[PDB]
């Protein structure tokens, strides 16, 4: 996995990969690492599958009782600590999760928090989770501004997963895109990179090191 | 004394009989089944005019295609509401599926009868539970603390239970729209209830396929009042 | 089954109230009288022994007055029994504190957590409750000198001058005439005395029917002692008050 | 010291139609270099048009499937005779699996049936609960031969249009049940032929909406 | 464990333990809620048949559950202790796991749900305890007033009084409390809490307690001059 | 009268009123009947409504696929029953591979059942049950009460006026006893025993529930639309 | 985690600590509040194993506030820290011990006077005029050894503190990116926003 | 987790028209001391099955006590005990299979291959392997240990798939068992020369032959082999 998360002028931006690892056996390109909690809420999935499916779904579970109990919408904060109060439970046990809890509330604004397997929860206006975080980080952070609009914005996400899927061996299959803004999150496709990394190598004039 | 779970020389067990008993002194509460929906009201019953009757939650969600009315000793039924909408999550989280509305008040009345010397006696609450699912559709339960369960086309419970439930006799036909069942509950509400029925002291709810389970506001329940009144003084 | 022979302990009587506690109030009602009395600088503890015989051997002798730690102590009224158990649960709650926080326990905490368990008989476990009430007399430096008295109701009170046991109702009128806010220790070990004098339910009193306890800063500079009188010193202190 | 757990050998293939979805998986069951059985069938129709395979070490997989048959059964109880749907089945395995997080099933599931909608559906297991819905699956041994080969025979990935410059893609389309047969049966002569725990026979479980149907083919034996 | 049903239903389908709780409740000092445009007051009467307490030291009626959210009571003294301390030590772990301090009604939620719990569990009697619980939700200036009881049934109220001869103050605010206009200011929230304890008092000396919470935690307790000056301009204002 | 106040307690004639109290709830509820050929078993239950806008109450339950039961008496204790049934007959499977013989069936309610009637605090089960299954020697129907006591029989009733059904069937013994491969008139044969204990009522499309096993007939329940053929 | 410091001056409690957080080869944040206010008047500051810190710190401050309004009292810095190190000393003994180090910093009111505590996962305890946990120590200790005064200001404290820093940007290996400074005295805690 | 410490090797055993063979030799071996002489390791239940067991003696006889229990329980309120409602393999196979799966499920297995080999009462041959791991399989010839190794090869020359079943007779059947014990003998170093078979057979029943020998025994050719190379 590679997956990122960044806050700026226009609400959030989220976009991960697709790819199952078994080792150095590929299992799967076509897997889902953003799981939709509610229209507001988003989760990403980096680490062990099952262990970020399982307890993200559960998570979902949680939130949906809450405003049933509430007659309101769970918090960012108070999600993301369930799910972070949940792995502490857990430590030491082998638990693998490098999560991602991202959405707005009007109390909150738009807010993301980090939550990891060994019980870490971090507030930030960017991440990148997964074996390729730093490659995401690389493109992300030279190319990063709060006023970047949104359609600039949700480039540089796909931008910045592509690179990772690139050379990151443990990353790729495709992009999955996604905004949030004060009306909820908005899916923005799904970008295969078996295309992608063509239509962006003629497009931009980058990736040189690559036989044309 | 004499023990918690005691048959009568009837046949029957002293402690849910009297449970029966405290249901009928509880404030009226009228479901009714439709094509189209289901529709749940209840008489609010605010014991002094200081109390701010909004807070009286006597109609509550379970999930979105659930939706459930007491009537009784309403403190009794928030901890059945509570496994109501555990085992309705639950479910989900298990089957990826919406839970079916007859298997969720089985649910409910097994913790009905966990009682004895579990919990130290029968619950003092009857609650209507009303719900679409796509195999049976629309459904209305009425579920005491007997721990039994019957299907109803149109139930009314409480105090004003056995006037109510003649006029629902009469009333009710297989082809009822959801607008005509919302009037009828008011009709009936307002028969039955001591002072007059208004907006603030009745509330109304329905649960719909397309829209799942909402509790009628204030502003449009008062709507559905008016146009009840101006129908009446219509023959 | 064993129900049939079931007291029920706790539970409410028609009209709101707990048997038990009721009935365990009406025990301590014929309990040897114990007076409490706070001044500005100090606090007295007086109270009066159960029949005694002249067999008994005095000195070496604690019915009525209890060490809980250093700064405070307590006056019992009631069944010994019932109080020891209390008193040595006290103790260690009193230690914990220390314990856990380095600094001696605020009177009013030690004060709330037996009150608690009281209540705690009066709900639930079936249990007949401690036929105990006490006066807490201690010293912290947060509210300096306290009295304090609870019940088997778990109810506790905070007081400038108190009495429990037998004839409170008399003992508390007359604590109310002549007591004043400005009092000092000596006046007031004179006046729980004189108290006693006029409530008992013996011909006179002497050294041999009481028990008495003082809580002064009558130590060396910012500190307190806590000082049980002997026999001897109470023969003295009741010569001293003209009262034999 | 004790181990828990052994290779019981074996492969397995799911593949999905238009209307219709096939198990396939061979019949041979071995522990190291010795063959147990050459006919020991580890695909199994567990009720309301489901099929199941759990590939891997077998006293786990019969443990596990006997589960959630038995699963299914508790279904129709509690929840008035209601058929078990293909997404539904696939989320109460996920929690079969994830119950045993901590010391699991050593198996490579897959179950193939249809949707809500009257379509083929394949959905598949790692041995902790993860899973995810495909067109095609290979599982246990041999799914590392067979699979890029789905990748190229019923994806189409890495085809592209004659004469387009590599610009247009092969375009995917549904197969035929006799066109998915084909493939499954030169899948397994393949794997048999360079893995040597793949072997003997090979049953396949068809599934449409008129029921379960079984096929079966010779293997080699070598 | 002692298992006893002592909460148990009548044949007139009455639960007796839960109407005999209500009893003590009955005899308890008399409480009352005021809750104004801005502010929410809380009025507890004491009995003067005691003189030579220590009132720096005695338990006072009103406790704090949190820096924004108060709960006075009507019942027995012991009985409330036991909701208080785990009524705020539910308000500590909400701001745990939640991020944020308890609304009014959740935590007034909390304590119903106990009192209920205590109607059918077995070895217990229910708590011989009302309470009155007042504040401000956080982020919010809209005031809260809300009661709870023995069987566990609890709601809101504009204006609510609880205890001895509280049958009697409810009359009075029935007629002095408009909805329309409440009392626009803290003075005026006072004075209203105070003329209501009057009516049942006695003298209003050190038989009245009132505390104020204000929004943002904002949270005091008024002192014997503060009160008396109440007092003192309500009875110049009655003879009339 | 003094020794009806728990189950623990023995009248001074030697009775157990508590026991013969839940007995009483089964004469309350509605009648159900059961009857077997060789070949097949047969439970025909007369169902009831609280009133004409309610479900009628379902009697039969399901407990394996060659395994099942009416009820007479408190529903939710034939659940509690039926759930215990339910799961022996699937312990029998799992582990043995083997399907649970009617007569072991019997003999397990009855242990149960006779458990709460020894012990401080429970109470007997206030309900009756009428088991029919096919197993490994053949079609079987049993008659359990929740004093423990467990009957195998050609044909019975219980409920309330099941006097009427039981004698007819009592005279009827020689004939339905051989309607052999042949469901439909053993059907017909319950339906008519049913009708000998009806009153003012009659057998409606939605009153009447019908439920049948047999050498190559999984346990079946058979309402509304599908008895029409039997009235 | 890493880097915690405290100097304890005239009047006041100073401590100081660094905003990175990383994982593997990334630096995951640089704007970390390493501290939580336990009451008005004490501060702990907190290093150590990912997770245990936080939730060690927000369980020990959930207690202090749950007494603070049991007795409506603030509880002394002393308490404070004696209740923490037993609590670090029941959990060393423990299936899994809580790997935290703290540093406690709080303005006694009723003896006007400033205190630091120094407490490691073990559960030691020492009021020191400074501290520190992890290799920072093997710095700052020397040097305050040499430059600091009993009697110092809150600013003579600050200046002392830059000393401290500067020197642990220039030897220490990691990238630490800074700290955050509060204040403890009379007057509550507050946070220095230029360092 | 155990170790095992007094054994038993190979359990043999094949399906042939009407019934079915299993052979197993009477050896209780203490690593490579043959310790005891007079094991019997094939141990029948009913009249219609016979379970075979090899590995560790000590659990073979806890298994003998459980399956002695089991007839015991069956016949408890049970009319049809020695009629419809007898034990039938398949039933006593899934009782062991449950219990070995359990245990090694526990990190305690009993440490043993089992083969329970019976006929069932429709007249179907019954030939299913358990071991202490829960692995179940069934074959027209199962074997364990060496058996595997060496047996299965020799009786599946007979009986090579399930079609060759209905051809093979019994005296073809025992022959090819007793062979393979022979072979066994020549090779396994924890085998002994004493073995039983039991043959259940759909018409005639359980017979159980007991103190068996390997005869007809080839060593006459070792006379003439020398040295290990050039030694004359
Ligand atoms: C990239 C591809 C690096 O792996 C991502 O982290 C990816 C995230 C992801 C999220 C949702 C769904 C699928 C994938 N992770 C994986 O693909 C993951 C890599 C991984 C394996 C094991 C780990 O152990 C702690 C940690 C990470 N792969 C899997 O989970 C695969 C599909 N399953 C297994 O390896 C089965 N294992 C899981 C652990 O228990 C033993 C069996
Ligand atoms: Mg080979």
């Amino acid at each position: 996995t590679t997956t990122l998360a960044f806050r700026f002028q226009g609400g959030i931006i989220v976009a991960v990969d697709s790819r199952a690892t078994a080792g150095n056996w590929v299992a799967s390109q076509t897997v889902k690492k953003v799981i939709e909690i509610n229209p507001f809420l988003l989760g990403t999935m980096a680490g062990g599958a099952v262990d970020c499916q399982f307890w993200e779904t559960w998570l979902g579970s949680q939130c949906r009782l809450h405003e049933l109990r509430e007659k309101e919408r769970i918090s960012v904060a108070a999600a993301s600590k369930i799910l972070s109060n949940l792995v502490y439970q857990y430590k030491g046990a082998g638990l693998s999760m490098g999560t991602m809890i991202c959405g707005y509330t009007r109390k909150e604004g738009p807010t993301i928090y980090y939550v990891d397997s060994d019980g870490t929860r971090l507030k930030g206006d960017i991440f990148c989770v997964g074996s390729g975080q730093t490659f995401a980080y690389g493109v992300l952070d030279s190319n990063y501004k709060w006023d970047l609009s949104v359609e600039d914005a949700l480039y540089l996400g796909k931008r910045s997963i592509l690179a990772a899927a690139h050379r990151d061996a443990y990353s790729g299959g495709s992009v999955n895109l996604y905004h949030v803004t004060e009306d909820g999150w908005i899916y923005h496709g799904n970008h295969d990179v078996g295309e992608l990394f063509w239509k962006v190598k003629e497009e931009e004039g980058s990736f040189n090191n690559v036989i044309g | 004394d004499r023990g918690v779970s005691t048959f009568s020389p009837e046949g029957r067990l002293f402690q849910v009989e009297y449970s029966l008993e405290a249901i009928k002194l509880g404030s009226t509460a009228i479901g009714i089944a439709t094509k189209e929906g289901v529709v749940l009201g209840v008489e609010k019953r605010a014991t002094s005019p200081l109390l701010e009757s909004d807070s009286i939650e006597k109609i509550v969600e379970i999930d979105r295609h659930i939706g459930c009315a007491m009537s009784g000793l309403t403190a009794d039924a928030r901890s059945m509401i509570e496994h109501a909408r555990t085992a309705a999550v639950t479910h989900n989280l298990y089957y990826d599926e919406d839970i079916n509305v007859e298997s969720l008040t089985q649910s409910v009345c097994d913790l009905a009868l966990r009682f004895g010397e579990l919990m130290s006696r029968p619950f003092g609450v009857a609650l209507l539970i009303a719900g679409h699912d796509a195999d049976d559709g629309y459904q209305l339960f009425h579920a005491e603390p007997s721990g039994t369960f019957y299907r109803y086309n149109a139930k009314a419970i409480g105090s004003g239970s056995e006037g109510a439930q003649a006029e629902l006799l009469n009333e009710w036909h297989s082809s009822l729209t959801l607008k005509e069942a919302e009037l009828l509950v008011l009709k009936i509400l307002k028969q039955v209830m001591e002072e007059k029925l208004d907006e603030n002291n009745a509330q109304l709810s329905c649960i719909t396929k397309q829209d799942g389970f909402k509790i009628y506001d204030n502003e449009k329940t008062a709507e559905l009042i008016k146009e009840l009144k101006e129908k009446e003084a219509a023959e | 089954g064993s129900r049939r022979y079931d007291s029920r302990t706790t539970i409410f009587s028609p009209e709101g109230r707990l048997y038990q506690v009721e009935y365990a109030l009406e025990s301590i009602s014929h309990a040897g009288t114990a007076i409490g009395i706070m001044a500005s600088d100090g606090i007295v503890l007086a109270a009066e022994r159960k029949v005694t015989s002249t067999l008994l051997e005095q000195d070496t002798s604690t019915e009525k007055l209890y060490k809980l730690n250093d700064k405070i102590a307590v006056a019992v009224a009631g069944l010994t029994a019932d109080a020891e158990i209390l008193i040595n649960t006290a103790r260690i709650h009193a230690q914990n504190y220390l314990k856990t926080y380095n600094e001696d326990i605020p009177v009013e905490i030690l004060v709330r957590r037996l009150s608690d368990i009281k209540q705690g008989y009066t709900q639930h476990g079936g249990l007949r409750p401690f036929g105990v009430s006490f006066i807490y007399a201690g010293y912290d430096d947060r509210y300096g000198y306290q009295l304090y008295t609870s019940n088997p109701s778990g109810n506790y009170t905070g007081w400038k001058a108190i009495s429990v046991g037998a004839n409170t109702s008399a003992a508390q009128t007359l604590l109310q005439m002549d007591y004043k806010d400005d009092m000092k220790v000596d006046d007031a070990i004179e006046l729980a005395l004189k108290t006693l004098s006029k409530t008992t339910d013996s011909s006179a009193l002497t050294y041999d029917r009481l028990e008495f306890a003082t809580i002064r800063k009558g130590a060396n500079d910012g500190e307190v002692y806590q000082k049980i009188f002997k026999p001897q010193e109470i023969k003295d202190i009741l010569v001293k008050t003209g009262i034999t | 010291q004790f181990n828990p757990y052994g290779d019981n050998g074996g492969t397995i293939l799911g593949i999905a139609g238009e209307d219709f979805a096939v198990l396939a998986g061979d019949t041979r069951n071995i522990t190291d270099y010795s063959i147990n059985s050459r006919y020991e069938p580890k695909v199994f129709d567990c009720g309301d048009n489901i099929v199941m395979s759990a590939n891997g070490f077998a006293a786990d997989g019969d443990a596990l499937v006997k589960r959630f048959k038995n699963s299914v059964k508790w279904y129709h109880f509690d929840h008035n005779d209601k058929k078990l749907s293909i997404n539904s089945a696939a989320r109460n395995i996920q929690h079969l699996l994830y119950g045993k997080r901590f010391f699991p099933y050593y198996v490579h599931t897959i179950i193939a049936g249809l949707d809500e909608d009257g379509k083929g559906a394949v959905y598949s297991f790692d041995p902790v609960g993860s899973y995810e819905r495909e067109q095609c699956r290979a599982g246990g041994a041999a799914a590392s031969l067979i699979m890029p080969f789905l990748d190229n025979q019923v994806n189409f990935k890495n085809q592209y249009e004659p004469g387009t410059n590599g610009k247009v893609k092969k375009p995917l389309k549904y197969l035929s049940v006799e066109e998915v047969i084909k493939l499954v049966r030169d899948s397994f002569t393949s794997a048999t032929e360079r893995h040597i725990q793949v072997g003997d026979g090979l049953e396949i479980l068809i599934v449409t909406k008129d029921g379960v149907r079984k096929e079966f083919y010779e293997l080699k034996r070598d | 464990g002692y298992d006893r049903a002592l909460s148990i239903f009548s044949p007139d389908g009455h639960i007796f333990q839960v109407e005999y709780a209500l009893e003590a409740v009955k005899r308890g000092t008399c409480a009352v809620g005021v809750k104004g445009k801005n502010c929410v007051v809380l009025g507890c009467e004491r009995r003067s048949t005691l003189k030579l307490q220590d009132t720096r030291i005695t338990p006072s009626k009103v406790s704090k559950i949190d820096s924004h959210v108060v709960l006075s009571f009507s019942g027995l003294n012991a009985d409330s202790r036991i909701l208080i301390e785990k009524a705020r030590v539910e308000a500590q772990s909400h701001r745990l796991t939640l991020e944020d301090p308890v609304t009014v009604e959740y935590l007034t939620r909390y304590v119903a749900g106990v009192q209920q719990r205590y109607t059918q569990s077995g070895g217990v009697r229910p708590f011989g305890v009302s309470t009155l619980i007042a504040g401000f939700d956080p982020r919010d200036d809209e005031p809260k007033l809300y009661q709870t009881e023995p069987s566990g049934i609890y709601s809101s109220w504009s204006a609510q009084t609880i205890g001895r001869n509280s049958k009697t103050v409810r009359e009075f605010l029935e007629k002095n409390y408009d909805r329309k206009e409440p009392p626009a200011t803290v003075e005026e929230c006072v004075k209203l809490t105070v003329r209501s304890l009057l009516e049942v008092v006695q003298t209003g000396a050190k038989n009245i307690e009132i505390t104020v919470v204000k929004p943002d935690s904002d949270i005091v307790a008024l002192s014997s001059e503060e009160i008396n000056q109440y007092v003192t301009q309500i009875e110049q204002e009655k003879q009339e | 009268n003094n020794y009806d106040g728990d189950t623990v307690t023995f009248s001074p004639t030697g009775r157990l009123f508590q026991v013969e109290y839940a007995l009483e709830a089964i004469k309350q509820g509605s009648v159900t009947v059961g009857l077997r050929s060789n070949t097949h078993a047969v439970l025909v239950a007369l169902k009831r409504n609280a009133d004409e806008l309610s479900s009628y109450q379902k009697k039969i339950i399901k407990c394996d696929e060659h395994m099942g039961l009416s009820l007479a008496g408190l529903a939710p204790d034939a659940r509690v029953l039926s759930n215990y049934l339910r799961q022996q007959c699937n312990y029998s499977s799992l582990v043995f591979n083997r399907k649970l013989a009617v007569e072991r069936a019997g003999h397990l309610l009855c242990d149960k059942a006779q458990k709460n009637t020894q012990s401080y605090g429970g109470r007997p089960y206030g309900v009756g049950l009428l088991i029919i299954g096919y197993d490994k020697s053949g079609a079987h129907l049993l008659e359990f009460q929740p004093s423990g006591n467990v009957t195998e029989l050609y044909g019975t009733a219980i409920g309330a006026r099941s006097q009427g059904a039981k004698t007819y069937l009592e005279r009827t013994l020689d004939t339905f006893i051989k309607i052999d491969g042949n469901p439909d008139e053993l059907i017909k044969a319950g339906v008519e025993a049913i009708s000998q204990s009806l009153r003012d009522e009659s057998l409606t499309v939605d009153n009447l529930s019908i439920a049948i096993v047999g050498k190559d007939t999984p346990f079946t329940i058979y309402d509304g639309e599908a008895v029409a053929k039997y009235i | 985690m890493d880097i915690i410091l405290g100097i304890r001056v005239q009047d006041s409690v100073i401590l100081a600590s660094s905003k990175a957080v990383t994982r593997g080869i990334s630096v995951l944040k640089d704007s970390d509040d390493k501290t939580r206010q336990l009451s008005p008047h004490t501060l702990m500051s907190f290093a150590g194993e990912a997770g245990d810190t936080v939730q060690f710190a927000e369980y020990i401050q959930a207690n202090i506030q749950l007494y603070s309004i049991r007795e409506d009292y603030e509880l002394s810095p002393q308490a404070v820290s004696s209740f923490v190190r037993q609590e670090l000393a029941k959990s060393i003994r423990s299936r899994r011990p809580y790997q935290v180090n703290v540093l406690i910093g709080g303005y006694d009111k009723k003896k006007n006077k400033p205190e630091l505590y120094q407490i490691d996962y073990l559960g030691t305890k020492v009021e020191l005029p400074y501290g520190a946990h992890g290799y920072s120590g093997f710095y700052t200790f020397s040097l305050l050894d040499h430059h600091y005064r009993p009697d110092m200001t809150t600013e003579e404290g600050l200046d002392l503190l830059k000393l401290c820093v500067q020197e642990l940007e220039k030897r220490m290996p990691m990238d630490f990116k800074g700290v955050i400074v509060k204040i403890v005295d009379k007057d509550g805690i507050r946070q220095v926003d230029d360092f | 987790t155990q170790q095992p410490i007094v054994t038993g090797t190979s359990v043999i055993s094949m399906k042939y028209d009407n019934g079915v063979i299993i052979a197993a030799d009477n050896l209780g071996s203490y690593g490579s001391l043959l310790r005891f002489n007079g094991v019997e390791r094939l141990i029948p239940v009913g009249d219609n099955t016979v379970v075979g067991i090899s590995g560790d003696i000590s659990d073979m006889q806890h298994i003998e006590r459980l399956l002695k229990d089991l007839v015991t329980e069956n016949a408890y309120d049970n009319p049809l005990a020695d009629a419809e409602e007898a034990l039938e393999p398949s039933y006593i196979f899934e009782y062991l299979a449950t219990v070995m799966y359990q245990r090694r499920s526990k990190m305690n297995p009993l440490w043993n291959a089992i083969i329970v080999a019976g006929v069932q009462s429709n007249g179907d041959q019954f030939l299913r392997y358990v071991n202490l791991l829960g692995v179940t399989y069934s074959s027209p010839t199962l074997a364990t240990g060496f058996g595997a190794h060496m047996a299965n090869p020799l009786l599946r020359k007979v009986v090579d798939r399930e079609s060759d079943i209905p051809k093979t007779t019994v005296q073809v059947a025992e022959e090819a068992i007793v062979n393979a014990m022979r072979v066994l003998y020549y090779r396994d170093a924890r085998s002994s020369r004493n073995f039983s078979l039991a043959i259940i057979d759909k018409n005639t029943g359980l017979t159980f032959k007991k103190n068996l020998q390997v005869e007809n025994m080839k060593w006459d050719f070792a006379k003439d082999i020398k040295g290990y190379g050039t030694q004359k």
